[PDB]
């Protein structure tokens, strides 16, 4: 328990990381998460919206 | 760019369509910049026979 | 069928070709949702229901 200062600097660097890669699987209002869904249902005037 | 078609067949002359006429007859770039006019020529271009 | 009483068929376990569709001038209108008509032809589905 006493090196809690430096072990915080490991998750709190863990924490950003699982996040940005957690933030893969959003839809941010597109069709899909998985931009080869999108690429494989749609031509390009509607797949570039 | 001129010619005449059934009336049918003129939303095929606009981007990214598809079909015998825009790709075996005449087609658009993607990004094309231009007016697209046409008329009905019934009274001009049809014949008995 | 009549509109409120709207007829299903489950197709299953065949393939398809939906340029024989899309290509079709006969239809007075063809609008497709989620897919690009010309698309159609590269994928495989569960079941479609008619």
């Amino acid at each position: 328990s006493a090196l809690g200062k430096l072990q915080d600097v490991v998750n709190q660097n863990a924490q950003a990381l699982n996040t940005l890669v957690k933030q893969l699987s959003s839809n941010f209002g597109a069709i899909s998460s998985v931009l080869n869904d999108i690429l494989s249902r749609l031509d390009k005037v509607e797949a570039e919206v | 760019d001129s010619f005449v078609i059934r009336g049918d067949e003129v939303r095929q002359i606009a981007p990214g369509q598809t079909g015998n006429i825009a790709d075996y007859n005449y087609k658009l770039p993607d990004d094309f910049t231009g007016c697209v006019i046409a008329w009905n020529s019934n009274n001009l271009d049809s014949k008995v026979g | 069928a009549s509109v409120y009483a709207w007829n299903r068929k489950r197709i299953s376990n065949c393939v398809a070709d939906y340029s024989v569709l899309y290509n079709s001038a006969s239809f007075s209108t063809f609008k497709c949702y989620g897919v690009s008509p010309t698309k159609l032809n590269d994928l495989c589905f569960t079941n479609v229901y008619a």
